[PDB]
């Protein structure tokens, strides 16, 4: 059979196949933005369509992030190697772990449906009210895709924390940073619901919690509450996968385990109180900035921890093994590329020059750079190294210095402008913009195309 | 004619003298949602007990239009003239104390 | 760390010891089967967690995130004016709140808030006093720092009166540039 | 018999510096004092609400009586507080 | 968990019931019950209607009475 | 312990730590202390810290101050360089 | 029989809370020095007089507040129009009479 | 003011306000910081 | 005790590890082989020395789990132990007891005086001509 299959690692395999296929509308979604940026004055959509374009760019955030990264690092990898790397044979919950494949592709179709069907409107991924309760049809159906995907997460967590009950080995650094994204999940996503259930009232029951003495501010609270742990649940994924791949790739033991496992756990903790910086600009108390902008900064002591244990991983590894495979060049790469974008997001936790680089394209290339690059290369590092378990063929991207090279130098073309965007400066979430700032715009959406011309050559 | 008078005799005086200050009472926070409806309620006692065409009354309408946006003011304007502003109903027939 | 179990281990009395993570460590274990074994995969467990010396920086690090966490959350709701949680205020209207007004003033000026106002002078080039006067009184009359921000500040000199700029560029100078064409009031 | 208690230095807190008082326009140097007397109000401000509230609840009475000295000295005296802290600091 | 002996010092057993002779009075009865039975479940269960009880029904003297008596205004 | 490596702790002071366990929760209780203390001992108290007349004069200010006071640069810095806006045109 | 938490954990992890949250509100209370007296009254200086006036016969029983003020709203002109006091009050003299 | 061609304009550009040059200031102070993080790190990703 | 543990409240399955202290020592013994005199040099390894059936406690720790299961009378527990395995169900029902017999009295009592005076008997009455029952809990005002 082909979707009766409750085997874990075939479904690990689907998780894959099927980001994959998304991730081509991500980047269709991607490309429409750039290629609308390359000058002042519209390219491919007319300024009678301007909708259309508010609908691409939340489209292309939502699923790029729900649809495609959590199911690869979150969905894909952890099920394939997670019940091998603890001495299980299989998943604890088989029939749980085919229905979260399956609910993940039924919201997939409802989301593309709605595209076609509906009229195309946007209000950004974040879907901050009122405008989000003023649009039209296509916004419900969006809102019932990300609740049905957080039935998918939620039960999936539910699984891997199973694992602890019947490991029969050691709980190794990978092994802890599933667990404790799941951790996040079931933390984090009941608040996220009980929030988009407002966001439906007010929809679809007449509700008026987002209309006058009715704070709005009060959803972006605990959106954010849940918004934030998101993008660590995305990111400690990548961390397991990256110690993995340096120790087994250098034949050296992980240096301080514990520190590394500690400091998961740490930025897990840290990474729940945090999620107000996100909201510098409303007008939030001077007590409450100052603590969140403390608190903000702690998290980089956890995570340093993490980037130095890594680099003395690769430190003093034999010389006679052959350093260029595709799947250690990526590791590598990610440490390179992660601290740029986590140094750009601690000069953001600042308020004070947040007020100048909120809702800018500093912002844009900040978390580009973490997960578009580090954690786009983290998942295809993991899977190189798996190739010989996973068994996929038809591919040149084992050892093709080619396509790294490329990717590396045509990525950083996109997204280094951004940041100097940001100062110019050009606001996020925007069509048309003056005259004195193409340049850079025009040198990104270069960067653009041809990143997509390169996908073409590992076939 | 005291240094301290403004502090002295009520808090309102602080923004009466300085209307394009903050209120000592809604300084320590940037939104000032409560300064207006604090203001706007001033108004509205101040009219029952002096009428509109008394220029103290005059003066605290300004002193609502000073931290009141005027969209704001013209729909609370609207509703006190019916008689549907919970601000201005009388106390008597308040029914916040009712059914608990 | 013993490696023999017939050598015990030291323990103290209270709620965070070796006897009381002994009680507590197998209550939902599996692999705790029998004494021997139990013994051993606690010593594994104690030694591989406890004994790790860089994992109490960690623990210094939750500590004291954690002690700002509940710090910050009691003080908004004993002292900031906004929150409510008594109801005998949130019953009258907003002018009849004197009670919830006490809180306002005191809230507005924190220690910390007076000690480092005056080192705005470490950030601003032109005018770091303009905002220091206000004659209505309800925070202190500032008074600039004559020293710089301790750190990375190493921009400007480490006292002000080593800059031969700075007298020049205070609100009073251009305060009296203005005033002598008769441009503005401040 | 005496006028003061003795204290150790660090317990008597005498200012370390000394500031020159405010200069009117006319050029004639104001009161340290009334410049200080605003801000030691805003210091006391909860005994200055029941001060106010005591004059208003005297203004509503058919008889003329009624006084608010008790709050005013409570007033007063947290005041002189605030001022005795800084005022030496702008004195010679 | 600290090994302890039991508390439950009254009698273990009245006897057969022969029509209700010979048993004690029913004050004591009701009292060896709870000894039986254990205090401990008594208290927790009854603390918390206490403490909100005399809260509330406090004040009578602490929030009506006294402020009657004790306004300066 | 604060700023301290716990090796050197377990050196040192080998009674004390002998209990690891015990000795991590000192290390959680104390650095919870430090940041509960800091919020309503250091930032909280109302009313303090403005006594801007009695600004911290360190040894070292004193010792550049006095240089530049010895010679005339202290009073040369302290001259206001300019006090008009237009130059005069010839 | 192992046990993991305290004996009487639930009684002592809320009162014990309650009592800390307690006692910590009067301490922060003495020292910002908010006053503590409870007052259950709109402190509207004007209508205070208006109820003392009531109470003491001034003004006639049972008469609305909206019939004493200078401004009044359009739902006050409506009810103005059906308002006689002196006939409730014959209304409530008439009950009285007829209870006793 | 307004935006300009080709400018980097690194942790912002013409100040009006106080405030704007404390911004523009509060970026350079911890733009070397974070040069001294990255250079020191960097430097080690070797074999 | 409701909830299951594997250490300590195993239900499911009834392990435990240790035998009982009834029997002697000589009869049965908890399985500790730490204070095992050190082996002559002249003895050699027979069997696996791996942990596990072959040392006779252990073996006798499985027999005596699987042939505990049938026994003729039950194990009578102490009443300490009766208390500790109903202390949700005795508590909550003299809850129930207390909401009927302490708080229902003067709930209704306050009702009556309210019905009366306007107001409950434990609020201050107002002056300010507003109308209703106001606050109920007097402290949180
Ligand atoms: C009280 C009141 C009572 C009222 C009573 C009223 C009753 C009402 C009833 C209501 C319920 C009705 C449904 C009941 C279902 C019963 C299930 C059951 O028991 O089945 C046994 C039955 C066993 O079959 P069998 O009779 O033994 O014969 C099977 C074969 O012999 C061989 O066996 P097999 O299993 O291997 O074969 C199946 C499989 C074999 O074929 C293959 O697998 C082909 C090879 C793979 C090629 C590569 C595919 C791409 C990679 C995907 C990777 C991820 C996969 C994830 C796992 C699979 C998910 C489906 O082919 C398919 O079934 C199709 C596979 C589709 C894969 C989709 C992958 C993603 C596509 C992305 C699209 C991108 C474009 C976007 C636009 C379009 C969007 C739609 O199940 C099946 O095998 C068939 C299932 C068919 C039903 C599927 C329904 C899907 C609905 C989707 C939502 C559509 C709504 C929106 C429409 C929009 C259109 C544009
Ligand atoms: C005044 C108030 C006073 C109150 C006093 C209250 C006293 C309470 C006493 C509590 C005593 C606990 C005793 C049990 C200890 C644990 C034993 C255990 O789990 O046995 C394994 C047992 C399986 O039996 P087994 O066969 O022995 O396992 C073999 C191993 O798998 C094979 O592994 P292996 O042999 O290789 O390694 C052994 C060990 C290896 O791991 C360990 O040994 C870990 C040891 C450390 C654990 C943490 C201890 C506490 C540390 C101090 C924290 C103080 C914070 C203070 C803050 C104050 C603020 C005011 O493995 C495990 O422990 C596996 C389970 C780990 C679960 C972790 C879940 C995430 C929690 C966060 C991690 C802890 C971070 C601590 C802070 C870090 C920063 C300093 O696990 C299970 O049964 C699994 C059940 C899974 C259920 C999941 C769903 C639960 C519901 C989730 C709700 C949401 C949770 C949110 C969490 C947020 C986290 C950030
Ligand atoms: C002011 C007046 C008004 C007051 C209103 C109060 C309102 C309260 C609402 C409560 C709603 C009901 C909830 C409980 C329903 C069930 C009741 C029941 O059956 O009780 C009797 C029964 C008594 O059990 P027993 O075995 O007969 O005990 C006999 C003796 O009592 C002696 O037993 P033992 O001492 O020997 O121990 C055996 C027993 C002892 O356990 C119990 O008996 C439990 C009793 C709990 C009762 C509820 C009290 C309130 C708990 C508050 C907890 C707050 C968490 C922190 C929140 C932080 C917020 C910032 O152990 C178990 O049964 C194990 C259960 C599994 C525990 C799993 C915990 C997972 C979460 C761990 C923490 C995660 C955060 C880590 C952070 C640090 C990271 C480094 O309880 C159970 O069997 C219930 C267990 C199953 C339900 C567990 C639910 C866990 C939920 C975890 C949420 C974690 C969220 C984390 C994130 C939060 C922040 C984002
Ligand atoms: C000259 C002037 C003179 C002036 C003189 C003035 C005189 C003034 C006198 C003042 C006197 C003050 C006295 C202070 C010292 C107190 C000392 C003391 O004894 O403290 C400890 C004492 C009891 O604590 P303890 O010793 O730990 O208890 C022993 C236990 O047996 C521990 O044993 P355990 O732990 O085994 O206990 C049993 C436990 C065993 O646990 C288990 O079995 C394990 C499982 C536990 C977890 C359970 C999970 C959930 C269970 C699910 C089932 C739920 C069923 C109910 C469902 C309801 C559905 C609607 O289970 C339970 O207890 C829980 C289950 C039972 C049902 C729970 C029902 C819900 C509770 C939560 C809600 C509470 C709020 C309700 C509000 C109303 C309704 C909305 O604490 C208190 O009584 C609190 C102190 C209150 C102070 C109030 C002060 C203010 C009032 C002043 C009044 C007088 C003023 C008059 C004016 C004067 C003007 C001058
Ligand atoms: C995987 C995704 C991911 C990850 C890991 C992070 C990690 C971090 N993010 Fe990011 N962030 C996003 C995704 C991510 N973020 C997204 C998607 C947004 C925009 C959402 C939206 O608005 O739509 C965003 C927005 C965002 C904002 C602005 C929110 C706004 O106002 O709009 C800020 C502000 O501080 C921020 C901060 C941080 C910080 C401080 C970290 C830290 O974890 C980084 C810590 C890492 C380092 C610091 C480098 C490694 C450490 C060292 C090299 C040594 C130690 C260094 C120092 C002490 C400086 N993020
Ligand atoms: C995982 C998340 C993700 C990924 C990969 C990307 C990738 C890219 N994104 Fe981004 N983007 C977001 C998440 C992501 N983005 C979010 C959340 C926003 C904010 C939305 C909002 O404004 O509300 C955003 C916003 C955003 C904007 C701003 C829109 C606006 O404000 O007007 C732009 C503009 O150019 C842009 C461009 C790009 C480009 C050019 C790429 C890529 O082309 C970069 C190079 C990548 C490739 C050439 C493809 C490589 C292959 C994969 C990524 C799939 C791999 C799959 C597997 C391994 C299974 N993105
Ligand atoms: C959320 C509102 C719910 C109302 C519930 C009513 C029932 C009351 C009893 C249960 C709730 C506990 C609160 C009881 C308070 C009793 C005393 C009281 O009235 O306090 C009021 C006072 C403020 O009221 P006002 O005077 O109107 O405001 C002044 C300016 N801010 O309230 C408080 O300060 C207490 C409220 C918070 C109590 C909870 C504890 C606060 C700290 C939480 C820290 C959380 C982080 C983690 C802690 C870890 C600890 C191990
Ligand atoms: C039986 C199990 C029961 C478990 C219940 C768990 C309840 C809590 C679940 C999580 C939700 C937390 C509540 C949400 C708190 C939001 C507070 C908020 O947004 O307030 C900020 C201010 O808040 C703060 O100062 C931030 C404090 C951070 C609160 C975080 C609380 C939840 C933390 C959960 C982290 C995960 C658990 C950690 C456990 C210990 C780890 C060692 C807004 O301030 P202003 O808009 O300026 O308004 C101020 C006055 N006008
Ligand atoms: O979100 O960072
Ligand atoms: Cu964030
Ligand atoms: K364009």
């Amino acid at each position: 059979f082909y979707i009766l299959v409750n085997n874990n690692k075939r479904i690990g395999i689907y998780y894959i196949k099927l980001s994959i296929i998304i991730g081509i509308l991500g980047i269709v979604l991607s490309y429409i933005i750039r290629v609308e940026l390359y000058n002042s004055g519209n390219r491919i959509i007319k300024y009678d369509n301007v909708n259309y374009y508010n609908m691409v760019i939340t489209l292309h955030g939502l699923l790029m992030i729900f649809y495609i990264i959590m199911p690869g690092l979150y969905g894909g990898i952890p099920l394939y190697i997670l019940p091998i790397l603890s001495v299980i044979t299989d998943i604890v919950l088989p029939r749980i772990n085919n229905i979260s494949i399956i609910i993940v592709l039924i919201s997939y179709i409802v989301v593309i449906n709605s595209i076609v069907i509906e009229y195309n409107i946007g209000t950004g991924w974040t879907l901050y009210p009122p405008l989000s309760i003023i649009g039209t049809v296509i916004v419900n159906m969006i809102l019932y895709g990300l609740i049905i995907i957080g039935i998918s997460s939620i039960i999936s967590a539910i699984n891997f924390m199973n694992i602890l009950i019947v490991i029969d080995g050691i709980i190794y650094v990978y092994i802890w940073s599933i667990i404790i994204t799941s951790v996040l999940l079931i933390i984090s996503l009941p608040i996220l619901n009980g929030i988009l259930l407002m966001i439906l009232s007010d929809i679809y029951f007449n509700s008026i919690y987002f209309i006058l003495n009715g704070d709005v501010v009060l959803y972006q609270h605990l959106f954010w509450y849940f918004g934030h742990p998101e993008v660590y649940i995305l990111i400690l994924p990548a961390f397991g996968i990256i110690s993995i791949i340096l120790s087994v790739l250098n034949n050296k033991i992980i240096f301080g385990m514990k520190s590394m496992i500690l400091a998961i756990i740490m930025i897990s903790i840290l990474g729940s109180i945090v999620w107000a910086h996100h909201i510098y600009t409303v007008g939030l108390e001077l007590d409450t900035k100052i603590y969140f902008n403390n608190l903000t900064l702690i998290i980089s002591i956890p995570t340093g921890n993490k980037i130095y244990n890594w680099i003395i991983l690769y430190i003093g590894s034999y010389n006679i093994l052959y350093n260029g495979y595709q799947s250690l060049i990526f590791s590598i790469m990610f440490i390179i590329i992660f601290i740029i974008g986590g140094i750009t997001g601690i000069i953001i936790s600042i308020d004070i020059i947040d007020i100048g680089l909120h809702d800018t394209y500093y912002i844009v290339s900040h978390f580009h750079y973490i997960l578009s690059i580090g954690a786009v290369i983290s998942l295809l590092a993991g899977i190189l190294l798996l190739k010989d378990i996973i068994g996929y063929y038809n591919v040149i991207i084992k050892i093709n210095k080619y396509f790294g090279l490329l990717l590396f130098i045509n990525i950083n073309i996109i997204f280094t402008p951004q940041f100097i965007i940001g100062f110019n400066v050009m606001p996020r979430r925007i069509l048309e913009y003056s005259d004195n700032i193409i340049v850079w715009n025009l040198i990104s959406s270069i960067g653009s195309i041809s990143t997509i011309l390169i996908l073409l050559s590992i076939f | 004619e005291s240094a301290d008078a403004l502090f002295v005799g009520t808090l309102d005086r602080l923004t009466a003298e300085h209307p394009h200050t903050d209120d000592p009472r809604f300084a320590f926070q940037s939104n000032q949602w409560n300064n207006c409806e604090l203001r706007f309620t001033q108004f509205c006692r101040c009219t029952r007990e002096l009428g509109e065409d008394d220029p103290r009354c005059k003066y605290q309408y300004y002193r609502a239009q000073t931290v009141c946006h005027e969209f704001l003011l013209e729909d609370w304007m609207e509703h006190r003239h019916r008689g549907t502003c919970d601000l201005d109903i009388m106390p008597d027939r308040q029914v916040i104390h009712m059914r608990g | 760390p013993p490696t023999r179990l017939s050598t015990p281990l030291y323990s103290e009395g209270g709620a965070f010891t070796v006897n009381w993570w002994r009680n507590r460590y197998g209550l939902y274990s599996r692999r705790q089967t029998d004494p021997m074994l139990a013994e051993f995969l606690f010593r594994q467990q104690v030694k591989e967690w406890f004994y790790d010396v860089p994992s109490y920086n960690y623990a210094a690090l939750v500590g004291l995130a954690l002690g700002i966490l509940v710090a910050v959350i009691w003080r908004h709701f004993l002292f900031n004016p906004d929150v409510y949680v008594r109801r005998q205020e949130l019953r009258k209207m907003w002018p009849d709140r004197h009670r919830q007004f006490a809180y306002a003033v005191p809230y507005l000026n924190p220690q910390l808030k007076n000690l480092l106002l005056p080192y705005k002078n470490s950030f601003i080039d032109n005018e770091p006093d303009y905002a220091d006067y206000n004659p209505v009184g309800l925070r202190p009359q500032r008074v600039m720092a004559i020293r710089r921000i301790p750190g990375f500040f190493w921009a400007i000199p480490q006292y002000f009166f080593e800059d031969p700029l700075y007298t020049s560029c205070s609100t009073k100078n251009m305060q009296t540039i203005y005033k002598k064409l008769g441009y503005s009031e401040l | 018999a005496r006028a003061y208690c003795g204290r150790f230095a660090f317990m008597l807190d005498y200012p370390k510096s000394y500031h020159p008082p405010r200069k009117n326009e006319d050029g004639d140097y104001v009161d340290p004092r009334t410049d200080m007397l605003p801000k030691c109000a805003a210091e006391c401000s909860e005994w200055l609400t029941e001060y106010n509230a005591c004059v208003q609840r005297i203004k509503m009475r058919t008889d003329g009586r009624g006084n608010c000295q008790g709050q005013y000295e409570e007033f007063a005296m947290c005041q002189d507080h605030c001022i005795a802290h800084e005022l030496f600091h702008y004195l010679k | 968990h600290i090994p302890h002996p039991v508390k439950y010092v009254g009698p273990r057993r009245y006897g057969r019931y022969v029509y209700g002779m010979n048993r004690p009075p029913v004050l004591r009865q009701v009292k060896d019950w709870i000894d039986w039975t254990g205090w401990n479940s008594v208290f927790g269960g009854f603390s918390f209607q206490v403490a909100f009880g005399l809260m509330i029904v406090s004040g009578v003297y602490l929030n009506n009475y006294r402020a009657t008596h004790t306004l300066y205004y | 312990s604060i700023f301290t490596p716990m090796d050197w702790m377990f050196y040192y002071f080998p009674n004390y730590s002998r209990d690891k366990v015990a000795l991590m929760a000192r290390q959680i209780k104390i650095h919870f202390a430090i940041g509960f203390a800091l919020v309503f001992l250091v930032y909280h108290p109302p009313y303090k810290g403005a006594d801007y007349g009695n600004f911290h004069k360190s040894p070292l200010y004193w010792y550049k101050y006095n240089q530049l006071e010895r010679s005339g640069q202290l009073q040369e810095n302290l001259r206001i360089k300019r006090d008009w806006f237009y130059d005069e045109d010839p | 029989g192992r046990r993991l938490l305290h004996g009487n954990y639930f009684t002592r992890y809320l009162f014990g809370s309650l009592a800390v949250i307690w006692i910590a509100e009067y301490a922060a209370a003495c020292q910002y020095g908010i006053p503590r007296h409870r007052n259950p009254n709109w402190m509207w200086s004007w209508w205070l007089e208006k109820q003392n006036q009531i109470k003491n016969g001034e003004i006639p029983a049972n008469t609305p507040g909206y019939a004493m003020v200078k401004w009044n709203n359009e739902a006050e002109q409506r009810w103005l129009k059906t308002l006689n006091v002196e006939a409730m009050n014959e209304e409530f003299a008439r009950r009285r009479e007829a209870y006793y | 003011d307004i935006p300009w061609p080709a400018r980097t304009d690194w942790g912002g550009h013409d100040p009006a306000t106080p405030f704007a040059e404390l911004m523009i200031n509060t970026h350079s102070m911890f733009w070397p910081v974070a040069i001294f993080i990255y250079v020191s790190a960097i430097y080690m990703v070797k074999k | 005790k409701h909830f299951f543990t594997d250490g300590a409240n195993d239900y499911v399955t009834g392990w435990e590890n240790t035998p009982p202290l009834k029997f002697p020592a000589s009869v049965m013994k908890p399985c500790d082989y730490s204070m095992t005199k050190p082996i002559p040099k002249h003895w050699k390894l027979r069997g696996s020395g791996i942990h596990g059936p072959e040392n006779t406690d252990l073996m006798k720790l499985v027999l005596w789990n699987r042939l505990k299961q049938k026994r003729p009378q039950r194990e009578v527990p102490n009443i300490n132990y009766l208390k500790d395995s109903i202390r949700l169900e005795l508590s909550v029902n003299w809850w129930l007891m207390s909401c009927i017999f302490l708080w229902g009295p003067w709930l209704h009592w306050g009702q009556e005086y309210q019905k009366v005076h306007e107001q409950p008997p434990w609020a201050m009455k107002r002056i300010d001509g507003l109308r209703g029952e106001g606050y109920f809990t007097w402290f949180l005002e």
